[PDB]
């Protein structure tokens, strides 16, 4: 889940279902370790997911996360979806994953569809007027 | 004379009596008139002072890696756990022992402590920032351009380690980029709007003693006076 | 019929606090300061090669007044008077030049344009728009998924009526309303003081209707057909809903008025009031 | 230093001769040969095109000509330039990651 | 529009005393010339008023003069928009 | 890079259509993978971006915007060539009202 990517709501209130946001995702939880609610997963690269499986033909179900946020080393261990694929407890990793030199190592991409890195930011300043303005509406001329 | 009447009505002043000089003096004051209607009208034009300069910058550059030396330095910062720090702590880090005075308890408190002067430049995400500088109210704030970008990647999708089919889905995404569906997508989840409607005018309320110059060239005249003053020993060594 | 979005019409009014506004309240601090220097300078380097005559010279060119005789005789105080006259024109034409910078740049913010309005697709707590709660338009944006934070807002504000929102839309507790196209032309050229705006987005056509399987639709077809052809409908129309008829051209810039500048004249009142003190002190002294 | 094409030589349309070659590509170029270690010649040859899927004389309207033809009939066996990414030339040849946008 | 003329007549009567008290006369007549050339433009050859304290008044009404004249050729170039 | 070497033309827009740049080989060399994970070591340590700003990023002449337009010597010289023709009338004048006179 992530805030402009993909999205979790809800169940429809009068038909539990969803009605445009067309994937369950099996929102599982563990507090033996059962899958608790299937919520509605709407989002961004939800629907490129839906917009690709259209071609490709094949089917799926959305499994969420519960160990960590992304992905992480730990003791040479990998907590998060990255470790949620690296043994075969799923078959693909979807969502805001950003590609880097040791995950590329571990796991393969694709091709990257949204380009990104370190940027910045400005607040557009108001801007006053020459501190010789009093000469400029004549040229040297006249 | 004849500056007491291009300038403004000073002084009494002596007529020349003649019976045509007149004529010469009158057609001067034509000139004059229409001479100070075209020079307040055309100030009049300059005083508008379009909105953003907007300050452009590099990444590598001393505006940033050499703070104090400009007047009251920049003001920019981070979010210190995340991913982003370690990314500059491995290449210059020198920026990094100096930022640390600007941390930020999130994000949405990173905006409003750039909106208020407090900060001055935000360093972040690339693609976090060109969502929210899209989305606020005023959007009086915008992303640098987007051609200066630190440590290009891209958000991508994974697949198990051996080729179980990769080259499918990648030729589908090309496929689709191909045919121009991501730009539909963004326009209708990413972008927003207010990223045309570049720069307003306003008018700024004159209050600065931009005049400075102006009194400047006054008190210069008031020295050339005193040069001229030294005559009154160029007639007593007369 | 479509959908639109109904304004007040704000009645044009300048925003113009004082005549002192264009400038800091600094400046008038040092226009004194150079206009006495420059007296007492003139004072100094005449009679070095009447104090009251020099005073008053300055005070005039600057003023722009006729009043006052002292011409400087020096020629070292001829060319300073001179570049002093300069200086009081330029002061003068800044002060115009902005001002009129200040008044052309200020027609009102210009209204919503349709449903693409960054001012209505980011909300914000500055301009309030909302519409009946549990109506057809609610529902419409319930169901819509390209936006939902505009639904958010108009969650917030929502009038269970359609005359309470007129009211307060006439009482600007509420800077805009959506709403059918039909009931607000009407409504607008009514009351000839609110304004509809937009294009018609929601579209729909209204319709007569009767059971699956009634002997009759075909006949009414025909009859509506009928009328819309022969002009019917058209008299119908100018009767009933296009008939008050208080249309009118755009708008005209403000006005400064009794009060936008009334603080000079209350200045030269202070003035006169003033010299009713400065007559007595001065008769006694002399 | 790579040799040319036809036209570098003006004389003849037909003959080729040798250049200094250089641009920041190649620097790209060198720092890779530096890290994956291997020797390398390279050659500026074509006709001046890319050469993206042509028509023919109307027998069999597959060619590839140009850049994509020296690299899939054998020609050559590694492509450093300004060469975009599209689908249609996904199909034949394999990409790297972007390196620049 | 008004303000000024009555603003004009009720500072014209203040001369024609203010004078008579300190120390070719200033009546009323000439006085009303004078105020009016100050305000719109200098027109003319007219007397001043000799007082020591007039003056003062005659001063700030020109202040009132060049305040009004910017005031106004401002808005009009605000009116000739289109 | 063509705006910013020669300083009196000026790009403007968005990049609408997108794509990337990058290296090619054959379907099946044994090089394809040490060859993206050496670009991606590439553009973590700023060698892409030293590149960048050493081979097209250098020049910069960039600035701010514009100021509004200067009337000058032909502009309102109208005016001064009325005055003249005064001065060149008024020679013109003296001559008859003396006689006159
Ligand atoms: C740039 O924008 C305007 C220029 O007119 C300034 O705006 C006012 O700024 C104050 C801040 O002190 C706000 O409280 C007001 O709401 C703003 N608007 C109005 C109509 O007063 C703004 O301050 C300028 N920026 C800076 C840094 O001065
Ligand atoms: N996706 C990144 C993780 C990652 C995610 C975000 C992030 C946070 C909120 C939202 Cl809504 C969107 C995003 Cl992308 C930010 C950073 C930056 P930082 O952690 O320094 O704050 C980051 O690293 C990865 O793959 O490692
Ligand atoms: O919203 C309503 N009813 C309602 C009133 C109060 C609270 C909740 C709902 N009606 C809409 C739609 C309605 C229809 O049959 O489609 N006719 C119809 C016709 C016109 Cl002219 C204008 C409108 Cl808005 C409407
Ligand atoms: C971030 O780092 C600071 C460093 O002082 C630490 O105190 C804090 O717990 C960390 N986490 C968050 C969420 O701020």
């Amino acid at each position: 889940e992530e805030a402009p990517f993909v999205i979790v709501e809800s169940v429809d209130p009068l038909s539990g279902t969803c009605m445009r946001n067309t994937v369950p995702c099996q929102k599982r939880i563990i507090s033996e370790e059962p899958g608790y609610i299937k919520k509605c997963c709407k989002g961004f690269c939800i629907d490129i997911l839906k917009k690709i499986s259209k071609s490709v033909k094949f089917t799926y179900d959305l499994y969420l996360v519960t160990n960590g946020k992304h992905g992480k080393k730990i003791n040479g261990t990998w907590n998060g979806m990255i470790g949620e694929v690296v043994m075969k407890r799923a078959y693909m990793a979807v969502g805001s994953l950003t590609i880097n030199e040791e995950r590329s190592e571990v796991v393969d991409f694709s091709v990257p569809f949204i380009e990104t890195g370190i940027s910045v930011m400005v607040s557009r300043s108001n801007g006053t007027v020459s501190p010789s303005a009093f000469l400029e509406p004549f040229s040297a001329c006249v | 004379l004849l500056w007491g009447l291009v300038f403004n009505n000073s002084v009494p002043v002596q007529n020349p009596k003649g019976t045509t000089s007149k004529i010469m003096v009158s057609v001067w004051a034509f000139f004059a008139v229409i001479f100070l209607a075209s020079y307040t009208a055309n100030l009049a034009a300059f005083m508008i002072q379009e909105e953003y300069v907007d300050q452009v910058s590099g990444l590598s550059d001393k505006k940033f890696q050499r703070p104090n030396d400009f007047s009251p330095p920049f003001r920019f910062g981070t979010v210190p756990n995340g991913s982003t720090e370690r990314n500059i702590r491995n290449n210059y880090a020198e920026m990094h022992a100096y930022m640390g005075k600007f941390n930020q308890r999130g994000v949405d408190d990173a905006l409003l402590s750039l909106k208020t002067g407090k900060l001055d430049a935000f360093i972040y995400d690339a693609a976090v920032l060109n969502y929210m500088a899209g989305r606020d109210e005023g959007c009086k704030l915008v992303t640098i351009g987007s051609g200066k970008v630190f440590a290009s990647t891209g958000y991508g999708i994974a697949i198990q380690k051996d080729s179980g089919w990769k080259r499918q889905v990648d030729l589908a995404i090309l496929q689709l980029f191909g045919d121009g569906e991501m730009e539909e997508l963004e326009a209708l989840w990413l972008t927003g709007i207010c990223h045309n409607e570049k720069n307003e005018v306003m008018s700024s309320q004159l209050d600065i003693d931009n005049m400075a110059g102006v009194f400047y060239m006054l008190g210069a005249a008031m020295a050339l006076s005193l040069i001229t003053f030294i005559s009154e020993h160029l007639f007593y060594w007369q | 019929q479509g959908l639109t979005i109904l304004v007040k019409k704000e009645i044009p009014r300048s925003t113009l606090d004082s005549f002192m506004q264009p400038f800091q309240s600094t400046l008038w601090l040092l226009v004194g300061l150079s206009v006495h220097v420059v007296a007492v300078m003139l004072y100094l380097l005449d009679r070095f090669s009447t104090l009251s005559s020099a005073m008053w010279f300055s005070w005039g060119v600057l003023l722009n007044s006729g009043i006052g005789e002292g011409a400087p005789r020096s020629f070292s105080a001829r060319i300073l008077g001179m570049v002093w006259a300069g200086f009081a024109m330029i002061i003068v034409a800044s002060y115009t030049a902005n001002l009129a910078a200040f008044l052309v740049l200020d027609r009102p913010e210009e209204r919503i344009t349709g449903i693409n309005d960054p001012r209505l697709r980011n909300p914000s707590d500055k301009f309030i728009y909302a519409t009946v709660k549990q109506s057809s338009v609610d529902i419409y944006f319930r169901r819509q998924v390209e936006l939902s934070t505009m639904y958010r807002h108009m969650e917030k504000h929502n009038y269970e009526s359609a005359a309470e929102a007129i009211q307060a839309v006439r009482d600007n507790k509420l800077h805009a309303f959506i709403w059918d196209s039909a009931v607000l032309e009407f409504e607008a050229s009514q009351k000839c003081d609110l304004v509809t705006t937009g294009e018609l987005f929601f579209r729909s056509g209204f319709g007569i209707g009767m059971r699956k399987d009634s002997p009759w639709k075909q006949q009414v077809s025909l009859s509506i057909l009928k009328s819309h052809e022969n002009g019917f409908m058209e008299d119908l129309d100018k009767t009933w809903v296009r008939y008050q008829e208080c249309d009118s051209r755009s708008n005209a810039p403000a006005t400064l008025t009794c009060e936008n500048m009334a603080g000079v004249f209350m200045l030269v009142a202070g003035g006169i009031v003033a010299g009713i003190f400065l007559i007595f002190i001065e008769i006694a002294y002399k | 230093i790579c040799t040319g094409p036809n036209d570098t030589s003006p004389g003849s349309p037909r003959h080729t001769v040798p250049q200094c070659c250089y641009g920041f590509c190649i620097d790209l170029l060198i720092k890779l040969a530096r890290t994956m270690q291997f020797t390398y010649e390279v050659h500026l040859v074509a006709d001046g095109k890319f050469g993206t899927q042509e028509r023919v004389q109307n027998s069999n309207k597959k060619e590839w000509n140009g850049m994509m033809g020296e690299l899939l009939s054998g020609q050559a066996d590694m492509i450093v330039a300004p060469l975009t990414i599209n689908n249609e030339r996904a199909q034949y040849i394999e990409f790297s990651k972007p390196f620049k946008y | 529009w008004v303000m000024m003329f009555v603003m004009l007549l009720i500072v014209s009567a203040v001369a024609v005393f203010v004078f008579e008290y300190f120390s070719p006369s200033f009546t009323i007549g000439k006085a009303i010339w004078l105020l009016w050339g100050l305000v719109f433009n200098n027109s003319v050859p007219v007397q001043n008023p000799k007082g020591t304290t007039s003056k003062i008044m005659v001063s700030v009404w020109a202040f009132f003069a060049v305040i009004f004249l910017a005031s106004y050729t401002a808005n009009l170039a605000a009116f000739m928009i289109q």
